[PDB]
Protein backbone atom coordinates (compact mmCIF):
# COMPACT_ATOMS: atom_id res chain seq x y z
CA UNK A 1 0.00 0.00 0.00
CA UNK A 2 0.59 3.80 -0.25
CA UNK A 3 1.82 4.81 3.46
CA UNK A 4 -0.23 6.86 5.39
CA UNK A 5 1.56 10.51 6.74
CA UNK A 6 -0.73 11.02 9.55
CA UNK A 7 -4.70 11.14 10.75
CA UNK A 8 -5.88 13.95 9.22
CA UNK A 9 -6.92 16.67 11.51
CA UNK A 10 -8.16 20.59 10.15
CA UNK A 11 -7.54 23.43 13.32
CA UNK A 12 -11.11 25.47 13.36
CA UNK A 13 -9.14 28.17 12.98
CA UNK A 14 -10.88 32.20 13.25
CA UNK A 15 -9.98 35.38 13.60
CA UNK A 16 -11.16 35.93 17.45
CA UNK A 17 -11.10 31.70 19.08
CA UNK A 18 -8.95 30.14 20.88
CA UNK A 19 -8.93 27.31 22.58
CA UNK A 20 -7.07 26.84 26.28
CA UNK A 21 -6.75 23.37 28.04
CA UNK A 22 -8.94 22.80 30.92
CA UNK A 23 -6.67 19.85 32.35
CA UNK A 24 -3.47 18.02 31.51
CA UNK A 25 -1.17 15.08 31.43
CA UNK A 26 2.05 13.95 33.12
CA UNK A 27 3.22 12.10 30.69
CA UNK A 28 6.93 9.90 31.10
CA UNK A 29 8.34 8.43 27.88
CA UNK A 30 11.74 6.93 27.44
CA UNK A 31 15.07 7.86 25.28
CA UNK A 32 17.60 5.45 24.62
CA UNK A 33 20.91 6.73 23.60
CA UNK A 34 24.15 4.43 23.32
CA UNK A 35 26.87 6.11 24.65
CA UNK A 36 30.30 3.39 24.19
CA UNK A 37 31.25 0.05 22.64
CA UNK A 38 32.84 -3.07 23.31
CA UNK A 39 36.38 -2.12 23.76
CA UNK A 40 38.69 -4.63 21.60
CA UNK A 41 42.03 -4.53 20.63
CA UNK A 42 43.42 -7.27 18.67
CA UNK A 43 47.20 -8.08 18.54
CA UNK A 44 47.70 -7.22 14.85
CA UNK A 45 50.76 -9.64 14.68
CA UNK A 46 49.26 -12.73 16.19
CA UNK A 47 46.04 -12.21 13.98
CA UNK A 48 48.14 -12.04 10.73
CA UNK A 49 51.01 -14.76 11.50
CA UNK A 50 49.97 -16.36 14.98
CA UNK B 1 29.62 -12.13 -16.49
CA UNK B 2 32.81 -14.21 -16.27
CA UNK B 3 32.63 -16.99 -14.14
CA UNK B 4 36.54 -17.34 -13.81
CA UNK B 5 36.71 -14.04 -12.67
CA UNK B 6 34.00 -15.13 -9.99
CA UNK B 7 35.66 -17.93 -8.75
CA UNK B 8 39.17 -16.42 -8.04
CA UNK B 9 36.78 -13.41 -6.27
CA UNK B 10 35.80 -16.63 -3.98
CA UNK B 11 39.12 -16.73 -2.36
CA UNK B 12 38.63 -13.21 -1.09
CA UNK B 13 36.22 -14.20 1.32
CA UNK B 14 33.34 -12.05 1.92
CA UNK B 15 34.51 -8.46 1.10
CA UNK B 16 31.27 -8.02 -0.61
CA UNK B 17 28.99 -9.02 1.77
CA UNK B 18 31.07 -6.44 3.98
CA UNK B 19 30.45 -3.59 1.23
CA UNK B 20 27.13 -4.41 0.46
CA UNK B 21 25.86 -4.10 4.33
CA UNK B 22 27.69 -0.80 4.65
CA UNK B 23 26.10 0.44 1.34
CA UNK B 24 22.54 -0.91 2.56
CA UNK B 25 23.55 0.98 6.62
CA UNK B 26 24.19 4.71 4.40
CA UNK B 27 20.51 3.54 2.64
CA UNK B 28 18.48 2.91 5.37
CA UNK B 29 20.06 5.79 7.19
CA UNK B 30 19.10 8.36 4.30
CA UNK B 31 15.49 7.64 4.60
CA UNK B 32 15.92 7.47 8.59
CA UNK B 33 17.65 10.78 8.32
CA UNK B 34 14.73 11.92 6.87
CA UNK B 35 11.98 10.54 8.73
CA UNK B 36 13.44 12.33 11.94
CA UNK B 37 13.31 15.76 10.10
CA UNK B 38 10.17 16.10 8.36
CA UNK B 39 8.14 13.34 10.21
CA UNK B 40 7.82 15.51 13.23
CA UNK B 41 3.92 15.39 13.48
CA UNK B 42 1.43 12.34 13.23
CA UNK B 43 -1.45 14.37 12.18
CA UNK B 44 -1.76 16.45 9.00
CA UNK B 45 -3.10 19.85 9.48
CA UNK B 46 -4.22 22.17 6.88
CA UNK B 47 -5.50 25.78 6.99
CA UNK B 48 -8.45 27.31 6.44
CA UNK B 49 -10.07 27.91 3.10
CA UNK B 50 -10.13 31.80 3.96
CA UNK B 51 -6.59 32.91 4.56
CA UNK B 52 -7.58 36.12 6.98
CA UNK B 53 -4.13 36.43 8.96
CA UNK B 54 -4.69 39.51 10.36
CA UNK B 55 -2.71 40.98 7.22
CA UNK B 56 -0.13 38.32 6.99
CA UNK B 57 0.62 36.73 4.04
CA UNK B 58 1.56 33.00 3.53
CA UNK B 59 0.59 32.61 -0.01
CA UNK B 60 4.48 32.05 -1.24
CA UNK B 61 5.47 29.32 1.72
CA UNK B 62 1.85 27.32 1.73
CA UNK B 63 0.95 25.31 -1.12
CA UNK B 64 -0.23 26.32 -4.40
CA UNK B 65 -3.57 24.96 -5.26
CA UNK B 66 -2.73 25.38 -9.20
CA UNK B 67 0.37 23.62 -9.32
CA UNK B 68 0.01 19.06 -9.31
CA UNK B 69 2.90 18.53 -7.60
CA UNK B 70 1.33 20.72 -4.38
CA UNK B 71 4.36 22.58 -3.43
CA UNK B 72 4.60 26.00 -2.20
CA UNK B 73 6.25 28.87 -5.02
CA UNK B 74 9.10 28.62 -2.75
CA UNK B 75 9.43 24.88 -3.31
CA UNK B 76 8.92 24.86 -6.35
CA UNK B 77 11.59 27.28 -7.05
CA UNK B 78 13.96 25.33 -4.89
CA UNK B 79 12.97 22.29 -6.62
CA UNK B 80 13.81 24.07 -10.15
CA UNK B 81 17.47 25.29 -9.21
CA UNK B 82 18.56 21.86 -7.89
CA UNK B 83 20.06 19.99 -11.02
CA UNK B 84 27.85 -2.16 -14.02
CA UNK B 85 26.39 -3.89 -10.66
CA UNK B 86 25.28 0.17 -9.88
CA UNK B 87 21.72 0.90 -9.03
CA UNK B 88 19.62 3.76 -6.93
CA UNK B 89 17.07 2.76 -4.70
CA UNK B 90 14.85 5.25 -4.47
CA UNK B 91 14.21 7.11 -1.09
CA UNK B 92 10.76 6.02 0.94
CA UNK B 93 9.39 9.18 1.10
CA UNK B 94 8.63 10.73 -2.46
CA UNK B 95 9.16 14.41 -2.74
CA UNK B 96 5.53 14.80 -2.96
CA UNK B 97 4.96 13.30 0.53
CA UNK B 98 8.06 15.69 2.48
CA UNK B 99 6.07 18.47 1.11
CA UNK B 100 2.93 17.25 2.82
CA UNK B 101 4.91 16.63 5.53
CA UNK B 102 6.32 20.47 5.14
CA UNK B 103 2.53 21.85 4.79
CA UNK B 104 1.00 20.21 7.91
CA UNK B 105 4.01 21.44 9.50
CA UNK B 106 3.15 25.01 8.33
CA UNK B 107 -0.58 24.78 8.68
CA UNK B 108 0.53 23.69 12.61
CA UNK B 109 2.49 26.75 13.22
CA UNK B 110 0.17 29.22 11.41
CA UNK B 111 -3.20 27.66 13.18
CA UNK B 112 -1.89 26.69 16.14
CA UNK B 113 1.18 28.15 17.33
CA UNK B 114 3.83 25.77 19.30
CA UNK B 115 0.96 24.11 21.08
CA UNK B 116 0.55 21.56 18.44
CA UNK B 117 4.62 20.22 19.13
CA UNK B 118 3.71 19.87 22.60
CA UNK B 119 0.43 18.20 22.34
CA UNK B 120 -2.81 18.68 20.81
CA UNK B 121 -3.15 21.72 18.25
CA UNK B 122 -4.88 24.53 19.99
CA UNK B 123 -5.79 27.32 17.51
CA UNK B 124 -5.05 30.67 17.98
CA UNK B 125 -5.57 33.96 16.12
CA UNK B 126 -2.43 34.82 14.33
CA UNK B 127 -1.86 38.40 16.10
CA UNK B 128 -2.02 36.59 18.95
CA UNK B 129 0.67 34.40 18.26
CA UNK B 130 2.93 37.14 17.08
CA UNK B 131 2.37 38.62 20.38
CA UNK B 132 2.87 35.53 22.21
CA UNK B 133 6.15 35.64 20.36
CA UNK B 134 6.51 39.20 21.11
CA UNK B 135 6.43 38.44 24.68
CA UNK B 136 8.97 35.46 24.21
CA UNK B 137 11.76 37.68 22.93
CA UNK B 138 10.46 40.66 25.65
CA UNK B 139 8.55 43.12 23.73
CA UNK B 140 5.30 44.00 25.23
CA UNK B 141 2.22 42.92 23.28
CA UNK B 142 0.91 46.62 22.81
CA UNK B 143 3.83 47.30 20.33
CA UNK B 144 2.45 44.21 18.22
CA UNK B 145 -1.29 45.50 18.15
CA UNK B 146 -0.75 49.29 17.72
CA UNK B 147 2.04 48.48 15.06
CA UNK B 148 0.22 45.14 13.23
CA UNK B 149 0.00 46.99 9.92
CA UNK B 150 3.24 47.43 9.71
CA UNK B 151 4.56 44.39 11.06
CA UNK B 152 2.47 42.36 8.44
CA UNK B 153 3.89 44.42 5.75
CA UNK B 154 7.42 43.88 6.57
CA UNK B 155 6.92 40.22 6.74
CA UNK B 156 5.24 40.24 3.31
CA UNK B 157 7.97 42.22 1.76
CA UNK B 158 10.47 40.20 3.39
CA UNK B 159 8.90 36.68 2.20
CA UNK B 160 9.07 38.54 -1.37
CA UNK B 161 12.63 39.38 -0.86
CA UNK B 162 13.73 35.82 0.17
CA UNK B 163 11.90 34.63 -3.06
CA UNK B 164 13.47 37.44 -4.97
CA UNK B 165 16.95 36.13 -3.75
CA UNK B 166 16.64 32.78 -4.63
CA UNK B 167 15.59 33.48 -7.96
CA UNK B 168 18.51 36.00 -8.54
CA UNK B 169 21.76 34.43 -7.05
CA UNK B 170 22.87 31.30 -8.77
CA UNK C 1 15.10 17.99 23.42
CA UNK C 2 13.38 16.46 26.39
CA UNK C 3 10.59 14.39 25.35
CA UNK C 4 7.48 14.95 23.64
CA UNK C 5 5.43 18.06 25.36
CA UNK C 6 6.70 20.66 27.97
CA UNK C 7 9.37 19.56 29.91
CA UNK C 8 9.19 19.10 33.54
CA UNK C 9 12.04 17.30 34.56
CA UNK C 10 14.12 13.71 33.57
CA UNK C 11 15.43 10.52 35.37
CA UNK C 12 18.72 8.99 33.92
CA UNK C 13 18.98 5.17 34.13
CA UNK C 14 21.66 3.05 33.68
CA UNK C 15 21.96 0.44 30.50
CA UNK C 16 24.40 -1.82 28.97
CA UNK C 17 26.48 0.15 26.64
CA UNK C 18 23.92 3.22 26.87
CA UNK C 19 21.76 5.50 29.01
CA UNK C 20 17.44 5.63 29.50
CA UNK C 21 16.32 9.08 29.98
CA UNK C 22 13.27 8.92 31.79
CA UNK C 23 11.47 12.42 30.30
CA UNK C 24 8.39 13.59 32.92
CA UNK C 25 7.23 16.20 30.50
CA UNK C 26 3.11 18.13 30.86
CA UNK C 27 1.22 17.26 28.05
CA UNK C 28 -2.26 19.66 28.15
CA UNK C 29 -5.54 18.02 27.77
CA UNK C 30 -9.55 18.39 27.31
CA UNK C 31 -9.14 21.67 25.48
CA UNK C 32 -11.70 23.95 25.04
CA UNK C 33 -13.20 26.90 22.84
CA UNK C 34 -13.01 30.10 23.83
CA UNK C 35 -13.74 33.64 22.40
CA UNK C 36 -10.78 36.03 22.47
CA UNK C 37 -9.86 39.19 21.75
CA UNK C 38 -6.55 41.56 21.76
CA UNK C 39 -7.30 44.03 23.90
CA UNK C 40 -10.35 45.44 26.38
CA UNK C 41 -11.89 48.68 25.40
CA UNK C 42 -12.47 50.57 28.91
CA UNK C 43 -13.17 54.41 29.67
CA UNK C 44 -11.40 55.02 26.36
CA UNK C 45 -8.15 52.80 27.21
CA UNK C 46 -6.71 49.96 25.75
CA UNK C 47 -6.27 47.16 28.12
CA UNK C 48 -4.01 44.58 27.79
CA UNK C 49 -3.14 41.39 29.94
CA UNK C 50 0.16 41.55 32.01
CA UNK C 51 0.66 37.44 31.81
CA UNK C 52 -2.61 36.23 30.42
CA UNK C 53 -4.95 35.90 27.68
CA UNK C 54 -7.96 37.50 27.55
CA UNK C 55 -11.55 34.82 26.93
CA UNK C 56 -14.79 34.72 26.54
CA UNK C 57 -17.39 32.37 27.67
CA UNK C 58 -20.16 33.89 25.32
CA UNK C 59 -21.35 36.87 27.39
CA UNK C 60 -18.63 37.65 30.10
CA UNK C 61 -15.21 38.06 29.70
CA UNK C 62 -12.25 36.90 31.88
CA UNK C 63 -8.20 37.03 31.65
CA UNK C 64 -6.70 33.15 32.19
CA UNK C 65 -3.01 32.21 32.20
CA UNK C 66 -2.22 30.47 28.67
CA UNK C 67 -1.33 26.59 28.84
CA UNK C 68 -4.72 26.17 31.92
CA UNK C 69 -8.02 27.01 32.05
CA UNK C 70 -8.30 29.72 35.50
CA UNK C 71 -10.69 32.17 34.85
CA UNK C 72 -10.39 35.07 36.60
CA UNK C 73 -11.97 39.00 36.44
CA UNK C 74 -10.50 41.68 34.14
CA UNK C 75 -9.04 44.25 36.55
CA UNK C 76 -6.24 46.54 36.60
CA UNK C 77 -3.97 44.28 38.56
CA UNK C 78 -3.54 41.82 36.00
CA UNK C 79 -3.81 43.93 32.60
CA UNK C 80 -1.71 47.48 31.64
CA UNK C 81 -3.16 50.47 29.59
CA UNK C 82 -1.47 51.58 26.29
CA UNK C 83 -3.56 53.79 24.21
CA UNK C 84 -6.71 54.44 23.36
CA UNK C 85 -9.02 51.99 21.78
CA UNK C 86 -8.84 53.60 18.11
CA UNK C 87 -5.33 52.09 17.26
CA UNK C 88 -6.12 48.18 18.27
CA UNK C 89 -7.92 45.80 15.52
CA UNK C 90 -10.38 43.39 16.68
CA UNK C 91 -10.50 45.31 20.82
CA UNK C 92 -13.83 44.66 22.35
CA UNK C 93 -16.07 46.45 25.15
CA UNK C 94 -16.30 45.35 28.57
CA UNK C 95 -16.03 46.83 32.18
CA UNK C 96 -12.40 46.72 34.17
CA UNK C 97 -12.89 46.45 37.64
CA UNK C 98 -10.71 48.61 40.59
CA UNK C 99 -9.92 46.86 43.28
CA UNK D 1 48.92 -31.36 11.06
CA UNK D 2 50.77 -28.96 12.59
CA UNK D 3 50.09 -26.86 15.93
CA UNK D 4 50.63 -24.89 19.19
CA UNK D 5 47.94 -25.63 22.12
CA UNK D 6 47.59 -27.51 25.19
CA UNK D 7 46.30 -30.98 25.09
CA UNK D 8 43.65 -31.83 27.22
CA UNK D 9 40.71 -34.62 28.11
CA UNK D 10 37.96 -33.95 26.37
CA UNK D 11 33.72 -34.27 26.77
CA UNK D 12 33.14 -33.91 22.75
CA UNK D 13 30.82 -37.38 21.73
CA UNK D 14 32.73 -37.49 18.33
CA UNK D 15 30.67 -40.21 15.80
CA UNK D 16 33.15 -43.08 14.93
CA UNK D 17 33.59 -41.43 11.40
CA UNK D 18 35.10 -38.31 12.87
CA UNK D 19 38.40 -37.38 13.32
CA UNK D 20 38.93 -34.00 14.03
CA UNK D 21 37.28 -30.25 14.70
CA UNK D 22 37.14 -27.27 13.32
CA UNK D 23 36.31 -23.44 14.72
CA UNK D 24 34.86 -20.38 13.13
CA UNK D 25 38.24 -19.88 11.97
CA UNK D 26 39.00 -22.91 10.47
CA UNK D 27 41.93 -24.02 13.05
CA UNK D 28 41.72 -27.28 14.41
CA UNK D 29 40.10 -26.88 17.77
CA UNK D 30 39.77 -31.03 18.25
CA UNK D 31 41.66 -34.05 16.57
CA UNK D 32 41.58 -37.69 16.97
CA UNK D 33 45.23 -39.40 18.22
CA UNK D 34 46.28 -42.07 15.44
CA UNK D 35 47.40 -45.83 17.19
CA UNK D 36 44.99 -45.04 20.20
CA UNK D 37 42.13 -43.45 18.55
CA UNK D 38 41.24 -41.06 21.77
CA UNK D 39 40.01 -37.71 21.41
CA UNK D 40 42.14 -35.01 22.27
CA UNK D 41 41.06 -30.95 22.28
CA UNK D 42 43.35 -28.54 21.50
CA UNK D 43 43.11 -25.58 23.40
CA UNK D 44 45.14 -22.61 22.90
CA UNK D 45 48.21 -22.03 24.99
CA UNK D 46 47.30 -18.81 27.10
CA UNK D 47 48.41 -15.41 25.74
CA UNK D 48 47.04 -11.82 26.35
CA UNK D 49 48.48 -8.23 26.37
CA UNK D 50 51.06 -6.54 28.73
CA UNK E 1 12.44 -4.08 20.61
CA UNK E 2 12.22 -1.41 22.68
CA UNK E 3 16.20 -1.52 23.76
CA UNK E 4 16.87 -1.60 20.17
CA UNK E 5 19.27 0.96 19.54
CA UNK E 6 21.85 -0.38 22.19
CA UNK E 7 21.51 -3.83 20.65
CA UNK E 8 21.88 -2.58 17.46
CA UNK E 9 25.47 -1.29 18.73
CA UNK E 10 25.95 -5.04 20.26
CA UNK E 11 25.03 -6.88 16.96
CA UNK E 12 27.21 -4.55 14.97
CA UNK E 13 30.33 -4.87 17.06
CA UNK E 14 30.01 -8.72 17.21
CA UNK E 15 29.69 -9.20 13.77
CA UNK E 16 32.15 -7.58 12.79
CA UNK E 17 34.76 -9.54 15.06
CA UNK E 18 33.12 -12.81 13.32
CA UNK E 19 33.79 -11.03 10.21
CA UNK E 20 37.22 -10.36 11.18
CA UNK E 21 37.81 -13.91 12.83
CA UNK E 22 36.26 -15.71 9.37
CA UNK E 23 38.41 -13.69 6.92
CA UNK E 24 41.15 -15.83 8.44
CA UNK E 25 39.58 -19.17 6.60
CA UNK E 26 40.57 -17.18 3.39
CA UNK E 27 43.59 -18.30 1.44
CA UNK E 28 43.35 -14.84 -0.83
CA UNK E 29 44.97 -16.81 -3.74
CA UNK E 30 47.56 -18.90 -1.73
CA UNK E 31 47.10 -22.47 -1.79
CA UNK E 32 45.81 -22.77 2.17
CA UNK E 33 44.09 -20.66 4.25
CA UNK E 34 46.69 -22.01 7.46
CA UNK E 35 49.62 -20.70 7.91
CA UNK E 36 51.36 -24.59 9.33
CA UNK E 37 50.33 -25.93 6.65
CA UNK E 38 52.24 -23.93 4.03
CA UNK E 39 55.32 -23.79 6.73
CA UNK E 40 55.24 -27.64 6.35
CA UNK E 41 54.82 -28.25 2.83
CA UNK E 42 56.88 -25.59 0.87
CA UNK E 43 60.66 -24.22 1.26
CA UNK E 44 61.33 -21.03 1.99
CA UNK E 45 61.48 -19.62 -1.74
CA UNK E 46 57.33 -20.19 -2.29
CA UNK E 47 55.97 -20.23 0.70
CA UNK E 48 57.22 -16.94 1.13
CA UNK E 49 55.05 -16.10 -1.56
C1 LIG F 1 -14.33 24.56 18.41
O1 LIG F 1 -15.30 24.90 17.42
C2 LIG F 1 -15.06 24.34 16.13
C3 LIG F 1 -16.13 24.89 15.21
O2 LIG F 1 -17.29 25.27 15.94
C4 LIG F 1 -15.06 22.81 16.21
O3 LIG F 1 -14.65 22.28 14.95
C5 LIG F 1 -15.63 21.35 14.44
O4 LIG F 1 -15.56 20.06 15.07
C6 LIG F 1 -16.53 19.11 14.59
C7 LIG F 1 -16.35 17.85 15.41
O5 LIG F 1 -15.06 17.30 15.23
C8 LIG F 1 -16.34 18.88 13.09
O6 LIG F 1 -17.36 18.01 12.62
C9 LIG F 1 -16.39 20.21 12.34
O7 LIG F 1 -16.09 20.00 10.96
C10 LIG F 1 -15.39 21.20 12.93
N1 LIG F 1 -15.48 22.48 12.26
C11 LIG F 1 -14.40 23.18 11.88
C12 LIG F 1 -14.67 24.49 11.20
O8 LIG F 1 -13.26 22.78 12.09
C13 LIG F 1 -14.09 22.33 17.29
O9 LIG F 1 -14.24 20.92 17.48
C14 LIG F 1 -14.34 23.04 18.62
N2 LIG F 1 -13.34 22.65 19.60
C15 LIG F 1 -13.65 22.15 20.80
C16 LIG F 1 -12.50 21.80 21.68
O10 LIG F 1 -14.81 21.99 21.15
C1 LIG G 1 -8.64 16.04 34.70
O1 LIG G 1 -8.19 14.75 34.25
C2 LIG G 1 -8.12 13.74 35.27
C3 LIG G 1 -7.54 12.51 34.62
O2 LIG G 1 -6.37 12.82 33.87
C4 LIG G 1 -9.51 13.52 35.86
O3 LIG G 1 -9.43 12.59 36.93
C5 LIG G 1 -10.36 11.50 36.73
O4 LIG G 1 -11.70 11.84 37.12
C6 LIG G 1 -12.66 10.78 36.93
C7 LIG G 1 -14.01 11.34 37.32
O5 LIG G 1 -13.89 12.29 38.37
C8 LIG G 1 -12.26 9.56 37.75
O6 LIG G 1 -13.16 8.50 37.48
C9 LIG G 1 -10.84 9.13 37.41
O7 LIG G 1 -10.43 8.08 38.28
C10 LIG G 1 -9.87 10.30 37.56
N1 LIG G 1 -8.52 9.92 37.17
C11 LIG G 1 -7.45 10.16 37.92
C12 LIG G 1 -6.14 9.70 37.36
O8 LIG G 1 -7.53 10.73 39.00
C13 LIG G 1 -10.06 14.84 36.39
O9 LIG G 1 -11.40 14.67 36.85
C14 LIG G 1 -10.04 15.91 35.29
N2 LIG G 1 -10.49 17.19 35.82
C15 LIG G 1 -11.24 18.05 35.13
C16 LIG G 1 -11.61 19.32 35.83
O10 LIG G 1 -11.60 17.81 33.98
C1 LIG H 1 -0.68 37.55 -0.82
O1 LIG H 1 0.46 37.54 -1.67
C2 LIG H 1 0.20 37.17 -3.03
C3 LIG H 1 1.54 37.14 -3.73
O2 LIG H 1 2.52 37.86 -3.00
C4 LIG H 1 -0.80 38.14 -3.67
O3 LIG H 1 -1.11 37.69 -4.98
C5 LIG H 1 -0.93 38.76 -5.93
O4 LIG H 1 -2.13 39.53 -6.09
C6 LIG H 1 -2.01 40.63 -7.01
C7 LIG H 1 -3.34 41.36 -6.99
O5 LIG H 1 -4.38 40.53 -6.49
C8 LIG H 1 -1.64 40.11 -8.40
O6 LIG H 1 -1.44 41.21 -9.27
C9 LIG H 1 -0.37 39.27 -8.32
O7 LIG H 1 -0.10 38.68 -9.59
C10 LIG H 1 -0.53 38.16 -7.28
N1 LIG H 1 0.70 37.39 -7.17
C11 LIG H 1 0.73 36.06 -7.12
C12 LIG H 1 2.09 35.43 -7.01
O8 LIG H 1 -0.30 35.38 -7.17
C13 LIG H 1 -2.07 38.22 -2.83
O9 LIG H 1 -2.93 39.22 -3.33
C14 LIG H 1 -1.74 38.53 -1.36
N2 LIG H 1 -2.94 38.59 -0.54
C15 LIG H 1 -3.80 37.59 -0.27
C16 LIG H 1 -4.95 37.96 0.62
O10 LIG H 1 -3.66 36.45 -0.71
C1 LIG I 1 -19.87 32.66 31.78
O1 LIG I 1 -19.28 32.63 33.10
C2 LIG I 1 -19.97 33.42 34.08
C3 LIG I 1 -19.18 33.28 35.36
O2 LIG I 1 -18.81 31.93 35.60
C4 LIG I 1 -21.42 32.96 34.22
O3 LIG I 1 -22.12 33.84 35.10
C5 LIG I 1 -22.73 33.09 36.18
O4 LIG I 1 -23.71 32.13 35.70
C6 LIG I 1 -24.32 31.35 36.75
C7 LIG I 1 -25.25 30.38 36.07
O5 LIG I 1 -26.32 31.05 35.41
C8 LIG I 1 -25.04 32.27 37.74
O6 LIG I 1 -25.56 31.49 38.81
C9 LIG I 1 -24.08 33.32 38.28
O7 LIG I 1 -24.78 34.25 39.10
C10 LIG I 1 -23.41 34.08 37.13
N1 LIG I 1 -22.45 35.04 37.65
C11 LIG I 1 -22.39 36.31 37.22
C12 LIG I 1 -21.34 37.17 37.86
O8 LIG I 1 -23.14 36.74 36.36
C13 LIG I 1 -22.11 32.96 32.86
O9 LIG I 1 -23.41 32.41 32.97
C14 LIG I 1 -21.30 32.15 31.85
N2 LIG I 1 -21.93 32.19 30.54
C15 LIG I 1 -22.06 31.12 29.76
C16 LIG I 1 -22.73 31.34 28.44
O10 LIG I 1 -21.66 30.01 30.11
C1 LIG J 1 -17.44 50.42 22.27
O1 LIG J 1 -17.54 51.64 23.01
C2 LIG J 1 -17.28 52.83 22.26
C3 LIG J 1 -17.34 53.98 23.23
O2 LIG J 1 -18.28 53.72 24.27
C4 LIG J 1 -18.28 52.94 21.11
O3 LIG J 1 -17.94 54.07 20.30
C5 LIG J 1 -19.08 54.94 20.15
O4 LIG J 1 -20.02 54.45 19.16
C6 LIG J 1 -21.18 55.27 18.99
C7 LIG J 1 -22.06 54.57 17.98
O5 LIG J 1 -21.33 53.62 17.22
C8 LIG J 1 -20.76 56.67 18.53
O6 LIG J 1 -21.91 57.50 18.45
C9 LIG J 1 -19.76 57.27 19.52
O7 LIG J 1 -19.28 58.52 19.04
C10 LIG J 1 -18.58 56.32 19.74
N1 LIG J 1 -17.66 56.86 20.73
C11 LIG J 1 -16.34 56.76 20.62
C12 LIG J 1 -15.54 57.37 21.73
O8 LIG J 1 -15.80 56.19 19.67
C13 LIG J 1 -18.25 51.68 20.26
O9 LIG J 1 -19.27 51.73 19.26
C14 LIG J 1 -18.45 50.43 21.12
N2 LIG J 1 -18.34 49.23 20.31
C15 LIG J 1 -19.21 48.22 20.39
C16 LIG J 1 -18.94 47.06 19.48
O10 LIG J 1 -20.17 48.24 21.16
C1 LIG K 1 -12.65 38.70 12.01
O1 LIG K 1 -13.40 38.35 10.83
C2 LIG K 1 -14.73 38.91 10.80
C3 LIG K 1 -15.39 38.39 9.55
O2 LIG K 1 -15.33 36.98 9.48
C4 LIG K 1 -14.66 40.43 10.87
O3 LIG K 1 -15.99 40.95 10.95
C5 LIG K 1 -13.86 40.89 12.08
O4 LIG K 1 -13.69 42.30 12.05
C6 LIG K 1 -12.49 40.21 12.09
N1 LIG K 1 -11.73 40.58 13.27
C7 LIG K 1 -10.42 40.87 13.23
C8 LIG K 1 -9.79 41.21 14.54
O5 LIG K 1 -9.79 40.85 12.18
C1 LIG L 1 48.14 -48.86 15.33
O1 LIG L 1 47.12 -48.00 14.78
C2 LIG L 1 45.87 -48.66 14.52
C3 LIG L 1 44.96 -47.64 13.88
O2 LIG L 1 45.36 -47.34 12.56
C4 LIG L 1 45.31 -49.25 15.82
O3 LIG L 1 44.13 -49.99 15.52
C5 LIG L 1 46.33 -50.15 16.49
O4 LIG L 1 45.85 -50.57 17.76
C6 LIG L 1 47.67 -49.43 16.67
N1 LIG L 1 48.66 -50.32 17.23
C7 LIG L 1 49.57 -49.93 18.13
C8 LIG L 1 50.52 -50.99 18.60
O5 LIG L 1 49.62 -48.78 18.54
Amino acid sequence: YTMSLGAENSVAYSNNSIAIPTNFTISVTTEILPVSMTKTSVDCTMYICG
Amino acid sequence: DSTECSNLLLQYGSFCTQLNRALTGIAVEQDKNTQEVFAQVKQIYKTPPIKDFGGFNFSQILPDPSKPSKRSPIEDLLFNKVTNGLTVLPPLLTDEMIAQYTSALLAGTITSGWTFGAGPALQIPFPMQMAYRFNGIGVTQNVLYENQKLIANQFNSAIGKIQDSLSSTP
Amino acid sequence: FCGKGYHLMSFPQSAPHGVVFLHVTYVPAQEKNFTTAPAICHDGKAHFPREGVFVSNGTHWFVTQRNFYEPQIITTDNTFVSGNCDVVIGIVNNTVYDP
Amino acid sequence: LTGTGVLTESNKKFLPFQQFGRDIADTTDAVRDPQTLEILDITPCSFGGV
Amino acid sequence: SALGKLQDVVNQNAQALNTLVKQLSSNFGAISSVLNDILSRLDPPEAEV
